[PDB]
């Protein structure tokens, strides 16, 4: 089924796109959550794979960011607010993203629950819905109200009480999980973890006195697509601008070595935790299914019938069932 | 004068405290809101 | 007074940042109205220094633009509505502007209420609020409804009635004088005129046999600073991108044949109302400033004389204290 998802998403899209019709699979999106210094960016943007969102100490993302993954074979990113624009530089994206919240918010660091719309092209994504959210926080700045940490607070709730909305609940391992912020929230609304994947970062800096063994295995708090352990950039690694492969290789290694997890190494990494996030959208993918087809047929019908000229239409619609027909199958 | 103003703040409160001890002592003292004094109760 | 208070405001909001405070200005707005095609864009880009107010056909003014100045190094524009778009290139903007408005309301006589949301950045500007709005009329013209009158109307009257808004007064003439929508609102806000400028504009193309004699003598209804006219940019002025210097020049010729304004000749200009309004601008931003000064010292003295060992405040509030003191003193 990981081999199934990536290719048949894409196969079934380009039908579409050749009848001209609004089309989609409308993968559910996924929400990063946490307290401030959780790494909730870097957990979203390495699956992504690339550094380009803005990363933390202090209030820095002011507005989530709506972000749709295209498949494509360039990897680049471009604004909807900046027509014409081709960036080439990752970096030069996070800055933009700051520079439009300044736009609506006023520059005295302000907030606006408004997201700002980016499309990152790549040829490693499903076409996917991913958001990035302000990280909860303890003391104002600028013009920010006495109550910021709830305002903030308010703004992911209004994406993670959405239906199908894998909420990435990231807790730093400098913190005992028990007190984790990111953890709070997800058990309030979805105790059971039908939408929730527990990610727990920093495995090599954590505390004594805490491990991930029984979590991974699906038992000290079971949630239904269980536990996918990372080791992901710390505050000073973020504030160092540690790049992507560089994190992904320590992170790897770590499983291998650890006693605690060797036999369930095959089950780790960044090759897992992806699976995970996939799998989920599989689910909704296939069930969907069904509604598109009829749609199609209907419409063909009625012009003909009122002779528009329209018969290009005609020869579009019979490639669509084709193309359905696989997926279904798997 | 800092040591002037120094000597305000700390030689003020220690004799108000004393003049209450003299409310006290006469059945006059101030009290809770529904509460008696200690001279009533007493009798 | 309006030299010195510019830099001055710009180093008060700085020194509010550090005590962590939201304490602002409020810089008060000034609005420009008028009568349909009136030449309102013209006055109130004249003012600003830039072309940047989309001007055209018929009517002009299509939806009202909520613009807010802000301080800051570059000079750009950006839209509430295209979050992230850079130009750098002014004339690109006015182009940008003027395309929003015919977006919605299309060059068929227009109308709509909603506002275009404009953030222009300058390093030589005030924070303030200016709104262009569409003009008010008496009889429908195009394809307009009967009751055109009563939607523009209120729209602007919204904005007019916010104490200390500084009226750029636009007199139309293919309406009767003393039915002057510029005069009305002017005269309800302010009767004494230390900031009213009664302007009547297009004064080449009044109906011949009306004036409005006695009250532009200053006689009728004597104001202190009287009545200075203008003759602004004529339709065939805005078909052709006639610029701003040269829209000054026809204003010479009909001043002097008109009855009504010839004794009044050296008191006339575009030029002359300038200077009037900035003066009345300044009075407001120092009447708040005592009162938080105030505050400032309360504070402070309380831990002094018990040294609460709390000596951070002693610093933060020394600060705060010299900014408003410079002001104050002027």
């Amino acid at each position: 089924s990981m081999e199934d998802l990536i290719p048949l998403v894409n196969r079934l899209q380009d039908a579409f796109s050749a009848i001209g019709q609004n089309a989609d699979l409308d993968l559910p999106q996924i929400a990063v959550v946490g307290g401030q210094s959780a790494g909730k960016s870097s957990v979203l943007e390495n699956f992504v794979g690339r550094d380009f969102l803005p990363r933390g100490s202090g209030i820095v993302t002011r507005r989530p960011l709506v972000l749709q993954l295209v498949n494509a074979t360039t990897e680049y990113a471009e604004f909807l607010h900046c027509k014409g624009k081709k960036f080439t530089d990752f970096e030069e994206v996070r800055l933009e993203i700051e520079a439009e919240t300044d736009r609506v918010t006023g520059t005295n660091k302000g907030i606006s629950p408004v997201p700002i719309n980016l499309r990152v092209y790549s040829p490693h994504v499903l076409n996917l819905t991913l958001v990035d959210l302000p990280g909860m926080t303890k003391v104002p700045v600028g013009d920010q109200p006495p109550d910021i940490e709830f305002q903030i607070r308010d703004m992911l709730m209004q994406f993670v009480t959405k239906e199908n909305c894998l909420i990435l609940a990231v807790s730093p391992a400098n913190s005992d999980l028990a007190n984790s912020d990111a953890l709070k929230v997800a058990k309030e609304v979805d105790p059971q973890g039908q939408r929730t994947i527990g990610v727990i970062t920093k495995l090599d800096l954590m505390d004594e006195g805490t491990d991930a063994r029984d979590v991974l295995e699906n038992k000290l708090l079971p949630l239904r697509r269980g536990y996918i352990g990372v080791v992901n950039r710390s505050q000073k690694d973020i504030d160092g601008k540690k790049d992507i492969t560089a994190a992904l290789a320590a992170e790897r290694k770590f499983f291998l070595s650890h006693p605690s997890y060797r036999h369930l190494a095959d089950r780790m990494g960044t090759p897992y935790l992806q699976k995970v996030l996939n799998q989920q959208l599989t689910n909704h993918i296939r069930d969907t299914l069904p509604g598109l087809r009829n749609k199609l047929q209907s419409q063909l019908l009625s012009i003909e019938k009122e002779v528009d000229e329209m018969l290009r239409m005609y020869h579009a619609l019979k490639e669509a069932l084709s193309i359905i027909g696989n997926i279904n199958t798997t | 004068e800092d040591e002037n103003e120094k000597m305000f703040f700390l030689i003020d409160k220690v004799n108000a405290f004393n003049q209450d001890i003299t409310a006290l002592m006469q059945g006059e003292e101030t009290v809770g809101e529904e509460d008696i004094r200690l001279f009533t109760r007493l009798r």
